[PDB]
């Protein structure tokens, strides 16, 4: 039951790793914060791991749902979410 | 109000005619450009505009009407075949 | 200038402080210096002691502390950060090696914990949530008590006064003892557990011989307790028993799969079923509990008790014995002979509000016992002696509640800042929505309307029109509440006759029970009445006739209209209908250059810009330094005569700023320089008001007189000579910003000198990247200068060719600064620049 | 992703433009749409401009008479030289003020003689004239001007949008076509059903007919309707058009 969620759970086929680098940094942020109190900044935590600073904040970005289509937004009637896009 | 306009729905018993009277041939001599139109150019509307007279309307082509002639379906089927009509640029 | 006045009906008090209600309740919550333990107190006895019983934990709280806040004051206000202050509590757990805190070796204990954080209270009394103040508006709904209604059809039946007997506690349950006939007896339990109510006597100790047997006699309409009993004709005695006369064992005959037997049997509805050995798996929520007891020591649900009840047995029931049903039973009966306790629905007596202060209270509780949820997920990693510190309560989870109904609620709106004084009657209402059980949206005629009750609690003509006509309205000008909920209205008392000038506030629950005069009756010295025919009121019930029934008399007639209301001139020449429309609209006003006050007034306008804090008012007497028209300061006597030494208290003039509703909320210097001023003195006038009253608009002079046609439907022409001395500006204001961004392409940057092909993007921008202040122009330029390169700086060949015929002049880097939007533009306000501070920012 | 931040403001100042509201305290709305011009404006004898002219249309209806006692003896208080205080329900009285009308200027019935700037006859039975307490309303951006012409389109749904730099178009609702199937119509009828919505391919090629000074030939086929037929063809029944 760990295999076949392990891949396939998502809409859209997800990485491995991609799952398991978000609980890696989580299981140490508090970590800084119940002994020092304050937030950990990105500077102490780049010297630890093999990630600079600048392409880890683009690494979130694909962290997602992401989000459906069929959705109400104001009118709740006849607008969509994917019905305000334009075409090119 | 307007010219010549209650005029032609007292000549004849109906007005739901008139209509198509000047419709499906109305928009029918702009698709066909012009040259359609036999009648002299004394029938014309007038629109007063820089001391000249433009555009044409209609209405005022009603006259020798008649019961059965054509179909429906030819009415723009040889008509836009004669006249392809377009738009070019120099 | 001689002053004529006409009339004046002396009063022996004066208007109350309008900001009374929305100030001393919350001070009764968050409890810091002056209180001890109250409060605050009592939001930590409920979620303590938490017990995640898994062995040998255990948590107790022992105080709290308030210490200093996150950082400082002025610096959340240009980020969105809500201005609070961080709590500290004292946690003592232990741990299965017997480690509890009480000595210094093998005893480890913390102290000093900050994760929890709630906002404060300023001045006025608005709360500041993400940069936008909110404010939170107390509802009105019907108060939790023991009433009596009515019931459709049965026409063949028992109950309490009427029918069917309904109670509302809170939540605990909703005891039902109605009576139907034929058979089985109809008994309620907390939904529609149907069951036989001839055993449930039995368990309370009561034989054949008590309930059918002693009131039988007095009402043949026992046909639901003579089933079960089986009394037929009179046969022989012993040996004819059945359920009712026995207890223990008692009969065993039942058209089903199990058997019924009083006492053990009231578990096996339940399907399938176990042994007796859960004497108290439901029994025990009859009892000691927040069931019965509907406030803390019952010190809400005590009036509405104990004075239609009989007494009282403990805060709940009690082990076997339970007078909570014995108590009222014997109401049921008491009132079918003959009583008289009716309970109104559409009384204001029966209905109190629940202001910031006990709202403050319930939404702390629920967000606090949110992390108990969280607590015990990381007792389960938990290791040893590690699991003691902050390693468990969480900052988030209790953050959370706390901060979604300061914003994010039906009693959380914005501030009307379209008028100063519009903004004082924002917080002067009372909106009939909230709960869903104690208000719906069915059909109420008799209740969306005015009661005569109102008379001097709630002003029968303020009121919101259209479809939400009566929910909505507002508090009068002698009303004012207390720390209770009901409002409390001022009435002077008499005793046969004679009359006291002295007043007495008085609730309006007692308002029904006595009766109250008028104030326009006749009256010649204290002691005699003039009149037979006293036109008093007796709850909705214009009675008459009798002297010495009444005991109280209004003592002004001001306690009918509102606060806002109360300034028009001549109100009884006015229709209730437009003294709304009129009222309405005029806090939907706004600030002009051109206000003056208008010729004709009541009194009242100078009360209001003085509550509301709208002009600024010194606190310590002393000369004045400077006097300029965005900054004034003033220097006390305190300290010795030094240039750098003394009490320097500058008072930040808000110049042209924004507004809630883009508004002009600006303020002129009234005061010169060198003429000592003293507390109470005004330095400023307000936006919206000359001298310190009404001024919202102004007054012109007219030719009435009808216009050829061009007036036709609501059509007005307005002369020329208006528009010369452009009396009505107003600014309006908006708000524009450019964001800076890290495209894969290159982050760009701000700056005057840029490599553009063109010069109109470097007239304005020359201070370095930003543009100077105030100038002209039109809709569509350039504000910001932004250099973003496309294309990755690499022209393509098909490209050139475009170019080629217009000038061959294609730079790698254009302007792509924000144009301005379609409309109309405007001149700028300020310039702020934060080019990576070395502050707190995220 | 952002270095820094830069905000700037944009202060308006908005006067007086035909199309707003006014209303004072006792319920007077109103709405200027006609400026008038001082040249054809009539006034007193001492030669006076009147500041607005307001509408005797409408009174019975309102049953608000009350301010009255602050246009006669506005103008009595301003000759005079005092302020009046008149608490609620009570204050000053018709034989009161009728006693202070006494002094003023001249006049004490307010009717004073108007003097016609345009045919220069004097008006038959004189007017009132004083000071009324009025207020100019905020002008909301509800009911700003809109209109729309050409926008942006969706992909599936295909229909007429609003953007921000572009306006938006208005739905023809529903209640909107049995009324016009009542005179018994045509071709305006299904032209509010395709091109001017649904309909894409005929919509780019009517643009291209009225430019050159031409006429739209007729519409196609509605793209909510050839949608449908896959739509309905996954649903395990299979549809097929026909001709005659």
């Amino acid at each position: 039951i760990t295999r076949s969620i392990a891949d396939q759970a998502r809409t859209i086929r997800i990485p491995v790793h991609m799952i398991e680098t978000i609980n890696k940094l989580n299981r140490i942020s508090r970590q800084m914060l119940q002994e020092m109190g304050r937030e950990p900044t990105p500077e102490e935590l780049a010297e630890r791991m093999l990630m600079p600073e600048d392409k880890i904040r683009k690494v979130l970005k694909i962290a997602k749902e992401p989000i459906s289509m069929e959705t109400p937004i104001g009118d709740d009637e006849d607008s969509h979410l994917g019905d305000f896009i334009e075409d090119t | 109000a307007r010219v010549t306009v209650q005029d032609a729905v007292e000549k004849i018993g109906n007005r739901f005619d008139l209509v198509l009277v000047a419709a499906r041939r109305a928009r029918q001599m702009q698709v066909g450009g012009k040259d359609p139109l036999v009648p002299e150019e004394n029938d014309k509307t007038t629109v007063i505009a820089l001391r000249e007279i433009e555009e044409g309307l209609i209405n005022n082509q009603i006259l020798d009407v008649r019961e059965r002639q054509e179909q429906q379906e030819q009415e723009a089927a040889e008509l836009q075949a004669v006249t392809a009509i377009a738009e070019g640029r120099r | 200038r001689i002053r004529k006045d006409f009339g004046k009906r002396p009063q022996v008090l004066d208007v109350p402080y309008l900001l009374s209600i929305q100030l001393d309740s919350f001070q009764k919550f968050i409890e810091q210096d002056p209180e001890g333990q109250y409060g605050l107190e009592a939001a930590f006895r409920s979620v303590f002691p938490i017990q995640s019983y898994s062995g040998n934990s255990e948590l107790q709280y022992v105080s709290y502390r308030l210490g200093e806040p996150v950082f400082d004051v002025q610096e959340c206000q240009i980020r969105g950060v809500t201005y609070s202050a961080p709590l500290r509590v004292k946690l003592r757990l232990v741990i299965y090696e017997r480690e509890a805190p009480e000595g210094t070796v093998k005893d480890i204990k913390e102290q000093e914990v900050y994760m929890g954080e709630i906002p404060l209270m300023t001045d006025n009394g608005t709360f500041v949530i993400n940069g936008t103040e909110r404010v939170i508006v107390s509802q009105l709904h019907r108060s939790p008590g023991v009433f009596f209604d009515s019931d459709k059809g049965k026409t063949h039946s028992s109950g309490k006064v009427l029918y069917n007997a309904r109670i509302i506690p809170y939540r605990g349950s909703w005891l039902d003892f109605e009576f139907d006939p034929k058979d089985n007896l109809f008994v309620r339990i907390d939904r529609r557990r149907k069951l036989p109510a001839t055993i449930i006597l039995r368990a309370l100790n009561y034989t054949t011989e008590q309930i059918l047997d002693l009131f039988f006699e007095k009402v043949d309409l026992l046909a639901k307790l003579s089933q079960s009993g089986h009394k037929r004709i009179e046969t022989l005695f012993t040996n004819d028993l059945d359920h009712g006369p026995y207890i223990s064992e008692t009969l065993r005959v039942d058209p089903t799969n199990d058997r019924l037997s009083a006492l053990v049997e009231i578990y096996r509805m339940m399907r399938p079923g176990e042994p007796p050995t859960r004497e108290a798996a439901e029994s025990l929520f009859e009892n000691l509990f927040f069931s019965e007891d509907r406030y803390d020591l019952s010190a809400v649900g005590r009036m509405k008790f104990n004075r239609s009840l009989l007494r009282e047995e403990i805060e709940g029931s009690g082990i076997l014995s339970k007078d909570d049903i014995i108590d009222v039973m014997k109401k049921l009966i008491d009132i079918r002979n003959g009583k008289g306790e009716v309970d109104d629905i559409d009384h204001l007596g029966n209905r109190r509000i629940r202001s910031v202060g006990e709202m403050a209270e319930n939404q702390f509780r629920v967000g606090l016992v949110r992390v108990e949820r969280a607590v015990k997920e990381r007792l389960s990693l938990g290791d040893l002696d590690t699991l003691m510190p902050q390693d468990m309560i969480n900052a988030k989870p209790i953050s959370a509640a706390v901060k979604e109904f300061f914003g994010s609620s039906q009693l959380s709106q914005f501030m009307d800042q379209n008028n100063p004084l519009s903004e004082i009657t924002h917080k002067r209402r009372i909106s009939a929505l909230g709960p869903g059980g104690l208000t719906r949206e069915r059909a109420g005629f008799e209740v969306r309307d005015v009661h005569p009750t109102h008379y001097g609690r709630v002003c029968p003509i303020e009121t919101p029109e259209g479809p939400n006509i009566g929910l909505i309205n507002s508090l009068s000008v002698y009303a004012q509440t207390n720390e209770y909920g009901f409002l409390e209205t001022p009435y002077r008392k008499v005793t046969d006759g004679v009359v006291t000038d002295e007043i007495h506030y008085l609730s309006a629950i007692e308002e029904g029970n006595y009766v109250i005069a008028q104030a326009n009756s006749n009256l010649d010295e204290e002691g005699h009445f003039v009149e037979d025919l006293v036109t008093c009121r007796s709850k909705g019930e214009s009675s008459l006739f009798s002297r010495d029934q009444v005991d109280y008399m209004d003592v002004s007639t001001q306690q009918v209209v509102s606060v806002g209301a109360s300034l028009i001139p001549f109100l009884e020449h006015d229709d209730a209908n437009r003294a709304l429309m009129g009222a309405n609209m005029q806090r939907q006003a706004v600030p002009t250059l051109r206000a003056d006050k208008p010729l004709v007034g009541t009194g009242m306008e100078r009360a209001v810009a003085v509550d509301s804090g709208v002009t600024a008012v010194a606190k310590r007497g002393g000369v004045v330094q400077y006097v300029d028209a965005s900054r004034i300061v003033i220097k006390v006597n305190e300290d010795e005569m030094y240039p750098g030494e003394a009490g320097i208290d500058i008072y930040n003039l808000t110049k042209y700023t924004r507004s809630n509703q883009n508004t002009c909320i600006n303020q002129m210097p009234c005061v010169s320089l060198g003429e000592p001023v003293e507390r109470g003195d005004v330095l400023a006038d307000g936006p919206s008001t000359d001298l310190g009253e009404l001024a919202l608009g102004q007054n012109m002079r007219v030719a009435f007189m009808p216009w050829n046609g061009y007036n036709f439907e609501d059509s007005i022409l307005v002369s020329e000579r208006v528009v010369q001395e452009d009396r009505f500006t107003t600014i309006h204001i908006q708000e524009l910003a450019c964001v800076s961004r890290d495209t894969k392409l290159g982050p760009e940057e701000i700056t005057a000198d840029i490599p553009n092909v063109g010069e109109a993007a470097l007239s304005k921008l020359d201070e370095s990247g930003i543009v100077y202040i105030g100038a002209e122009v039109t809709g569509g330029d350039i504000l910001v200068g932004k250099v973003t390169p496309k294309g990755e700086t690499q022209l393509t060949p098909e490209e050139k060719l475009l170019r080629a015929i217009f000038g061959e002049k294609a730079s790698d880097v254009k302007d792509s600064s924000l144009r301005v939007p379609n409309g109309v533009s405007g001149t700028v306000i300020d310039v702020q620049v934060f080019t990576r501070d070395g502050v707190e920012k995220d | 992703g952002v270095l820094k931040i830069v905000k700037v403001y944009l202060a308006v100042k908005r006067r007086i433009q035909p199309g707003d509201k006014m209303a004072g305290r006792h319920g007077n709305k109103g709405v200027i749409s006609k400026i008038n011009p001082i040249e054809d404006m009539p006034y007193d004898e001492n030669g006076t401009p009147v500041d607005i002219v307001l509408n005797p249309l409408g009174v019975p209806s309102r049953m608000n008479i009350g301010q009255i006692l602050e246009t006669h003896l506005g103008m009595a208080a301003k000759g005079i030289g005092m302020p009046i205080a008149t608490p609620v329900f009570d204050g000053a009285k018709e034989a009161e003020i009728k006693e202070l009308l006494k002094l003023g200027d001249l006049p004490t019935s307010g009717q004073i003689r108007l003097y016609d700037g345009r045919t220069g006859e004097q008006f038959e039975r004189p007017v009132t004239v004083g000071y009324m307490y009025m207020l100019k309303l905020n002008h909301l951006v509800d009911d700003k001007m809109h209109a729309r012409s050409t926008g942006s389109y969706s992909l599936v749904t295909q229909q007429p949008l609003g953007g921000k730099a572009q306006f938006g178009g208005q739905r023809f609702g529903e209640m909107e076509v049995w009324a016009l199937e009542a005179y018994g119509a045509a071709y305006t009828l299904q032209e509010m059903l395709t091109v001017k919505s649904d309909d894409v391919n005929g919509r780019t090629k009517m643009y291209k007919n009225i430019v050159d000074g031409n006429h739209q030939m007729e519409p196609g086929m509605p793209e909510s309707f050839n949608v449908l037929l896959k739509e309905i063809r996954s649903l395990g029944i299979n549809i097929e058009l026909e001709d005659e």
